RNA sequence: GAAAACCCGCUGUUACCCGUACCGUAAACCGACACAGGUGGUUGGGUUGAGUAUACUAAGGCGCUCG
RNA sequence: UGUAGGUAUAAGUAACGAUAAAGGGGGCGAGAACCCCCCUCGCCGAAAGACCAAGGUUUCCUGAUCAACGCUAAUCGGAUCAGGGUUAGUCGGGGCCUAAGGAUAAGCCGAAUGGCGAUCCGAUGGAAGAACCGGUUAAUAUUCCGGUACUGAUAC
RNA sequence: UAAGGGCAGACGGUGGAUGCCUAGGCUCUCGGAGGCGAAGAAGGACGUGAUAAGCUGCGAAAAGCUGCGGGAAUCGGCACAUACGAAUUGAUCCGCAGAUAUCCGAAUGGGGCAACCCGUCAGGCCCCUGACACAUGAAUUUUCAUGAGCGAACGCGGGGAACUGAAACAUCUCAUUACCCGUAGGAGAAGAAAACAAGUGAUUCCCUCAGUAGUGGCGAGCGAACGGGGAUUAGCCCAAACCGGCUUUGUAGUCGGGGUAAUAGCUUCGAUAGAUAUAGGAGAACCUACUGGAAAGUAUGGCCGAAGAGCAUGAAAGCUGCGUAUCCGACAUAUCCCUGAGUAGCGCGGGACACGAAUCCUGUGUGAAUGGCGGGGCCCAUCCCGUAAGGCUAAAUACUCCCGAGAGACCGAUAGUGAACCAGU
């Protein structure tokens, strides 16, 4: 279960294509790592595993508006 | 004894008629094998009569 | 319950002759010592002494068809040798 | 000269067994496929 | 399936070399759907003195149900028979040659 | 030039369960065979000898299933 | 060089599986080179004798049977059918312990199926709580019996 | 003179062809039904009979136990058996409802080489046995409910070849196939316009449009849609504005719940119970002669017909038997002011669309508007159509492990299933 928890992206399934259109299965990866939040409105910490695109929503609607839209979207577990 | 006899006896007075006919089913299972009874069918009947009996047992305890 | 059938056999008749006090059954291949002491005792309203048991794996055997032969089986059984108290005996002809 | 089958009933029962057919995915594949053809033996655990 | 004829019932032989005789029914074979008369379908078993001294045995051999009939009690004839329950509520045999009960 | 359990120091009355037959340098195991092959360990008398080599021979076992 | 079944030809031919070897007298039987008993001869004898384990699974003993099986015949058999036969407080194992390895916990990794990962499993090792002598069956014996002992729990 | 041989006929042997026969296959039709399982499944092990059990049934109550209904003389399963019993005080059997139901197996007290070994706590016996409880994981507040595993096809989803074709081969094809994996239901999916078009009006399926428009080393190939004709027909509900209740938080707010409000080409707030099925009851009408081992055949002469379907019977039967047409029948138990934001759009790399770079999707990086916004095959202007970023929804459609009833210018034992029988043996 490699998944952003914020978002639920995961990882997507392509070609590479040559210059001579020769196409070879391959995999997008997302950019994903752990990160280390302080929750204000619960006053502690927090890891999650998230993507940059998730990183990018903590950081537009707050940490906690971000965790409560993944829960009830089930991205959260 | 008959289904209607059986179910004519009160329940402590089946439950010891019970355990004395299966000691006699016993004694008589042995005694068959040691020399061949003249009606071998004594047998056969006294195991369904011990089969009638639980079964009335079972009956009056969940009912 | 466990009490199949006694053993009659030239061996067991020459056993009981030379000791008076030791007989024979076949039993249920899962019952123990104590089980059997207990089953023969209640049966027949005697002492026992001493229990010895060995176990029989039953005989394979061909059935014989029309057609040709099948492979089959005899039930698996359990000797015990049951030798009483001194001066007790069981009869198997009366009754 | 030695033969290629040296009988060993631990090692026939450790690799071609029952338990160890159900250890595994395909072990219970295996099952499933013998059963659907309705083999009297199901592995080497019904021999004897 | 219920049989148009029964241990104790008198046949009469309607098919075969018999026919023309009638008898007492001693026994039914269901499952064969054959029954033995009395003193009919005489057989010469070759019986081994085994016995338990053997010899030439003469012994009733059944007959298939359908050459059998049930005997008319008025007129003494082979006929049909059908069921009507004039018998207190109960299903009896009756003769449709005639009309008496079947007994 | 294993580990852990364990073990140290700090007069009656009873005794459960499974195996126990038979073959096993083989006619019974692995070799389609009553197959000149393969099969781990122990014991293995006397004379001769350095010897468990060699030759003969007790006990025991065999004369190898066409003449 | 097609397939199944059946039957030919080669042919009454190759061959009957170690060159350790047999001869005679009795017995039984319808039938005997081969079966049973006796005498003589020969072969092995660090084995071709006697045991344990793996593996096999009734082949063990007895009575009937000689169709098939036995590279011949057979009255014989590891063959067919039926009956019988394996007895443990002390022997062996298991119950206890851990090795390689395996399955897992907390955790880690990963489209799925899943892959890893310190307690448990796992003997080929470590503990086992503990005897011998003699006799006896057609077939079992440190197990049955007669002596002699010992060990562990349990009620005073 | 035929040792032997050749040819023909007759008669035998072997072998099992052929003919005739078969409920064992094959293909379907109609109607149901579409699961089983922690109340322990599928599938097994061991047992169980008067006598050994190979099948079948059953489970220590073990070819069986109880009750209600039906029925009326035999029954005690099969592999060419007898004994011995049961039964008109109604066996056996049939329908429905119950009782028992060992061990393994998801296996669930811990282990384990399936069908075994070892336990703990309470309770009843006396080292040893009989009845409990004792797994995990997501919900729930120790209690409770669910799950796990198996299984035909059809559905949806995640991954995803190659041989082959292109007369070589790499784009392309084979093919979003085989296969692996996950997960539903009686169907599933889809579905109510930010739609098609240049008037229609939600999905799904069928016939056409049409091998057309397109797409394509413009090769091999691939391949729509609009429209028309049918089957079927059905549309609804949230979020927000605003009004009140509670809780919490800041210092009248601001959140979060539950209530009202009302949801859009244009608005909106505010101002059934009888029947059916699962056992059953009745159910017409034939004589004589010939042939023959035996008539149902043939020849006469009769009868029934809402019954002249069929099977069996010593040969081919409307009137011998079971049946058939028709009518009757159930004690149960089942079934029927606001307007959706990391969005619309955009760059880079890819994918799915008939389409090999408009519409749709996104790994990475960005990023609006709120009458405004999107589409009409690339971009602009006009025109037309629609109103995204919330959800649900029957029918017409797909399928057959299973049950019931039917059918065939399908097979007939080297055929038809591998399997007509001891067969996945
Ligand atoms: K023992
Ligand atoms: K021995
Ligand atoms: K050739
Ligand atoms: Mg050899
Ligand atoms: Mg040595
Ligand atoms: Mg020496
Ligand atoms: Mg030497
Ligand atoms: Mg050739
Ligand atoms: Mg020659
Ligand atoms: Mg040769
Ligand atoms: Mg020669
Ligand atoms: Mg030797
Ligand atoms: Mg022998
Ligand atoms: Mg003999
Ligand atoms: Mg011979
Ligand atoms: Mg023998
Ligand atoms: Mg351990
Ligand atoms: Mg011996
Ligand atoms: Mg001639
Ligand atoms: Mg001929
Ligand atoms: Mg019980
Ligand atoms: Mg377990
Ligand atoms: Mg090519
Ligand atoms: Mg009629
Ligand atoms: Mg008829
Ligand atoms: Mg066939
Ligand atoms: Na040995
Ligand atoms: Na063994
Ligand atoms: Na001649
Ligand atoms: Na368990
Ligand atoms: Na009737
Ligand atoms: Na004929």
């Amino acid at each position: 279960s490699k998944i952003c928890q914020i978002t639920g992206k995961k990882a997507m399934v392509g070609n590479n294509v040559s210059h001579s259109k020769r196409r070879t299965k391959r995999v997008f990866d997302v950019n994903l790592f752990r990160k280390k939040f302080y929750w204000v409105e619960q006053d502690c910490w927090v890891v999650l595993r998230i993507s940059a695109a998730g990183l990018r929503l903590i950081n537009k609607i707050g940490l906690d508006a971000a965790i409560k839209r993944a829960a009830e979207k089930g991205f959260l577990n | 004894m008959k289904i209607a006899e059986i179910k004519e006896l009160a329940t402590k007075e089946l439950q010891e008629r019970l355990d004395a006919e299966v000691a006699a089913y016993d004694q008589m299972r042995i005694n068959h094998a040691v020399s061949p009874l003249d009606s071998p069918a004594k047998l056969k009947h006294q195991r369904r009569m011990i089969a009638q009996m639980k079964t009335v047992l079972r009956q009056r305890e969940l009912n | 319950g466990i009490i199949i059938k006694p053993i009659i056999s030239e061996k067991m008749t020459a056993v009981t002759e030379k000791m008076s006090e030791r007989y024979g059954f076949r039993v249920s291949p899962n019952a123990n010592k104590i089980e059997i002491k207990k089953a023969v005792e209640a049966m027949y309203n005697v002492k026992v002494e001493d229990v010895n048991t060995m176990r029989y794996d039953g005989k394979r055997k061909n059935r014989y068809t029309k057609s040709g032969l099948i492979r089959g089986k005899e039930a698996s059984f359990k000797k015990a040798i049951v030798t009483l108290k001194k001066g007790e005996t069981i009869d198997f002809f009366s009754n | 000269m030695k033969r290629t089958y040296q009988p060993s009933n631990r090692k026939r029962l450790n690799k071609h067994g029952f338990r160890s057919r159900m250890a595994t995915a395909n072990g219970r594949r295996v099952l499933a496929a013998r059963r659907a053809k309705g083999r009297a033996k199901l592995t080497v655990s019904d021999e004897f | 399936s219920k049989l148009h004829i029964k241990k104790g019932d008198t046949v009469m032989v309607i098919s075969g070399e018999d026919k023309g005789h009638s008898g007492r029914v001693l026994e039914v074979l269901v499952k064969e759907q054959r029954a033995i008369v009395e003193g009919l379908n005489m057989i010469k078993k070759h019986a081994k003195p085994s016995a338990k001294q053997g010899g030439i045995i003469s012994k009733e051999a059944p007959i298939h149900i359908s050459n059998l009939n049930v005997v008319d009690p008025k007129t003494g004839k082979a006929t049909r028979i059908g069921r009507r329950l004039n018998e207190n509520g109960k299903l009896v045999r009756y003769a449709k040659k005639s009309g008496e009960e079947i007994k």
